[PDB]
């Protein structure tokens, strides 16, 4: 009776050992996958950020360009207008 | 012993259901893998109870019997549902 | 004897305390992985939406620039013409 008491406790003890072992293995895998994936996304984000900045710069160069384009239209207009009053003044 | 009992009742009720679930498995695999999982996390509960039976010879025995039935359906599932 | 049983019980309780702590720890990491993972979706999805609205804006600016290039060509073309009524 105790013989079976003892046997079954012994069996539990091995079961606890095995389960503690798997659980500790699993915990580690999770900590590993967190660390890895954390490191990845950090890198990804860094690239994305570098690209994003090259993009800001490009956009700023286009603002300068569009600005000169609007000046172009304004000079052309200032001539046209001046030049119309002046055909009247002949 | 109110919780000793709920633990054991829960175990006995479910070993029953999961045991069929396994057999009737050679969709459904979904409800099943889930029960198996709950039944795995019941062991700590049985371990702790069993470690707590101060010479209550008989209560201890009820625990271990339940651990038996549990072990057995856990062994089945691992062998068949692989 | 009894000690056997008492003695294993104390070993088993040591094991169990340890098991439980370790299972709690795994559960915590699993939750973390889930929270942070869902937060990332929200974040990604917003960034993707902004990307898609951006793309659509840039297409419009492209259309606008095209209309402006045509405009300039139009203006040029009459200029050249009335540079004939003169250099006639």
């Amino acid at each position: 009776e105790t013989r079976d008491q003892v046997k079954k406790l012994q069996l539990m003890l091995r079961q606890a050992n095995d389960q503690l072992e798997k659980t500790m293995k699993d915990k580690q895998e999770l900590e590993d996958f967190i660390k890895q994936s954390s490191e990845d996304s950090s890198h990804q984000i860094s690239a994305l950020v570098l690209r994003a900045q090259a993009s800001e710069i490009l956009l700023e160069e286009l603002q300068q360009g569009l600005s000169q384009a609007k000046r172009d239209v304004q000079e052309q207009m200032a001539v046209l207008m001046q030049s119309r009053e002046q055909v009247s003044e002949e | 012993i109110s919780k000793r009992v709920n633990a054991i009742e829960e175990v006995n009720n479910n070993v029953k259901l999961l045991t069929e679930m396994v057999m009737s498995h050679s969709s459904s695999e979904d409800l099943m893998k889930e029960l198996y999982q709950r039944c795995e996390r019941m062991r700590p509960t049985l371990f702790r109870l069993a470690s707590d039976t101060e010479d209550n010879d008989e209560a201890l025995a009820e625990i271990l019997q339940a651990n038996d039935n549990l072990t057995q359906v856990i062994n089945l599932y691992k062998q068949l549902v692989r």
